[PDB]
RNA sequence: GCGGGGUGGAGCAGCCUGGUAGCUCGUCGGGCUCAUAACCCGAAGAUCGUCGGUUCAAAUCCGGCCCCCGCUACCA
RNA sequence: UGGAGGUGAUUUAAAUGCCA
RNA sequence: GGGACCGCCAGUGGCGAAGGCGCCCGGCUGGAACGGGUCCGACGGUGAGGGCCGAAGGCCAGGGGAGCGAACCGGAUUAGAUACCCGGGUAGUCCUGGCUGUAAAGGAUGCGGGCUAGGUGUCGGGCGAGCUUCGAGCUCGCCCGGUGCCGUAGGGAAGCCGUUAAGCCCGCCGCCUGGGGAGUACGGCCGCAAGGCUGAAACUUAAAGGAAUUGGCGGGGGAGCACUACAAGGGGUGGAGCGUGCGGU
């Protein structure tokens, strides 16, 4: 996903793995969701 | 039942509340009569007392090198 | 109890080649049952001088003639703690596993081992292994079965591998370890 | 001769212990004692105490039928699990001889594999 | 054709086997922490719809009446 | 003198905190 | 009767471009180091777009399904617990022909050349002395190669590097230019799918990030205490009426 490794530092945010997985659940959508 | 064994050395005090005492004693009579074992006792003891025990085969569990 | 108290005390014999020397007591009711149990005993107990204490042997019965089970050889094993006391750091064991057969037709599988004094690269190792296989092949063509098992476990072949393998590199405790039988021939 | 002999297998665990007194070849059982038979609590199912008790009673049977002296064979579950013997070893063997039966060759036969199968847990261990 | 419970503020436990409504969420209050919640324990709390019978004696075994009422006659 | 690497072990139920 | 890995010797040990590679024997097969008064005669470094390999995971089929087992069904635990613990168990892991081309793919350090202190081990080869059960062995020097540690000149914000530079000099190449909104948006390109490569802007904020320094703390580790701590003992308050101090009305 063209990683940018300044984000994993978990300082004032949330994990990165479990944000990727949630962006997929919306790209799979705006692709499927009447993006036809 | 009445078996006495004689205290020949005090070794240390264990127990979560500092109560038992590591003491290597000798049995004096019986099917053993001469084997020297390892036990923890409750109360105060002096080197040279005459303790009774009741199993002559319990072999109490070892200490952290007394220290 | 009768199930217990109806048993009957058969006796076992050392196999014939060792020289019959009684070993062990076994309880059993009817002679059809005790014909495929096995035994383990040392070598010390059967005409054994102590320092062969760490050898271990096996016989299996093959017959029941009136309170006698005449045994038959089955195998041989060393002591695991014993060899454990050899392989230390900077020692580089050497393994060898081989199939041979015998004049009289018994074919067997043996697993003999050496231990060097140091570490050595393979091109001064594998030659040892080739040498062992060679000087065993030749050996197992002239001897009957019973006599072959005699002298290896007597402690004799060791004094020959530990002779023609030294001619590459100094070593310690060369010897054979475990012997397992495979089948038995068609003749006789 | 007149030398009746036998073999005692002793199988240990973290959770119980087992004693098996047998004939010479090993195929004919004589007396069998466990840990779950004598004591009750499952804290002390592995204690050395039940070990002793059952392991004196075992001799107290096998001593009548005719067994005199014994060889020992100790073993852990081993295999694809823990390799350490239970602490009940000296809980039986120290006391077994004390029950008057002799001692011969004594050995553990702990089964070890040359690269056996997969252990439990997996990539994170028993994550207590 | 029937047929069931007829229960504290709430789950109704407990009914031939007969004397203590029987525990459980909830209401008052007391403990521990610094203070809160979890946690602990006393208290309140109906007393079996109701008229009875049987029953020394009761929801306990049997009935009058009535609360609510829960299953009564489908596969092209 | 100080580490530099490896194998094992490594423990019930324990949540949260106005105002300058 | 089966299926799946090859224990301990094992070594900052070897082999490879990187991912990786460890039971034994026979065949086939690529590369590197060394020793070489051998031969060809500048035939080189990098490298846009291009082309190949690339753990595990998913998927196309066909075979195989021991142990291990997301999904899924049970008992626990709990204020709850769809998580930790336990008993089972589908897909996968396994074999043949494929597409996927994703990693902390980490020496977090692109690749070639010259030079600039000394110390200390260890694998290969070789040369030189000694021994030597004379063995393809065992010591000790010295030359050339890989893999380790300590530390001068110098260098860096400091952690620290030190001829295997992060020092000083000559080449070519790819990226970065507060922080998020964002690896999203719209558009094209390969994929059977899951997805992968290319990648902006409006606006919002005054700073996010690094290296070290004292202290507080730690359901981190050592050393040492105390009847306002426990252990071991003696006597009590809580429950009654009353004296007396607060709360509140
Ligand atoms: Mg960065
Ligand atoms: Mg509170
Ligand atoms: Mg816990
Ligand atoms: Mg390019």
């Amino acid at each position: 996903m063209k990683r940018r490794p300044r984000k994993w530092k978990k300082k004032g945010r949330m994990r990165w793995k479990w944000i990727k997985k949630r962006i997929r659940r919306l790209k799979r959508q705006r692709k499927k969701e009447r993006g036809l | 039942e009445g078996y006495p064994a004689e205290v020949i050395e005090i070794i240390g005090r264990t127990g979560t509340t500092g109560d038992v005492t590591q003491v290597k004693v000798r049995i004096l009579e019986g099917r053993d009569k001469g084997r020297v074992i390892r036990r923890n006792v409750r109360g105060p003891v002096r080197v040279g007392d005459i303790l009774i025990l009741r199993e002559t085969e319990r072999e109490a569990r070892e200490i952290k090198s007394r220290r | 109890k009768d199930k217990w108290k109806l048993k009957q005390w058969y006796v076992i014999y050392a196999p014939d080649f060792f020289g019959g020397v009684e070993v062990g007591l076994t309880p059993a009711d009817d002679p059809e049952k005790v014909l495929n149990r096995v035994v383990e005993v040392t070598l010390k107990d059967i005409t054994g001088d102590f320092l062969k204490g760490h050898v271990k042997l096996y016989f299996q019965v093959y017959d029941v003639k009136g309170q006698n089970a005449y045994t038959k050889f089955k195998g041989m094993k060393l002591a695991r703690s014993y060899i454990r006391s050899l392989v230390r750091r900077r020692t580089t064991r050497i393994d060898g596993i081989f199939n041979i057969t015998t004049k009289d037709g018994y074919k067997l599988r043996v697993m003999a081992m050496v231990i060097a004094a140091r570490r050595i690269q393979t091109s001064q190792e594998r030659a040892i292994r080739k040498i062992m296989q060679e000087i065993i092949y030749k050996k197992a063509e002239e001897l009957n079965f019973k006599d072959f098992v005699l002298e290896a476990v007597n402690g004799k072949i060791a004094a020959e591998i530990a002779k023609e393998a030294k001619k590459i590199y100094p070593l310690k405790k060369a010897e054979i370890r475990k012997i397992k039988v495979l089948g038995e021939p068609e003749v006789a | 001769k007149k030398e009746k002999w036998g073999i005692a297998h002793i199988y240990s665990s973290y959770n119980n212990t087992i004693i098996h007194i047998t004939d010479i070849t090993g195929a004919e059982t004589i007396s069998r004692w466990s840990g779950g038979m004598v004591v009750k609590a499952d804290r002390d199912e592995p204690s050395p105490y039940a070990a002793m008790l059952a392991a004196r009673r075992a001799a107290e049977e096998a001593l009548e039928k005719g067994i005199v002296g014994v060889h020992i064979r100790v073993r852990a579950p081993g295999g694809s699990k823990s390799k350490t013997p239970g602490p009940g070893a000296q809980a039986a063997i120290r006391a077994l001889a004390r029950a008057g039966l002799k001692i011969g060759r004594v050995e553990d036969v702990t089964p070890i594999p040359h690269d056996g199968t997969r252990p439990k847990g997996g990539r994170r261990g028993r994550r207590v």
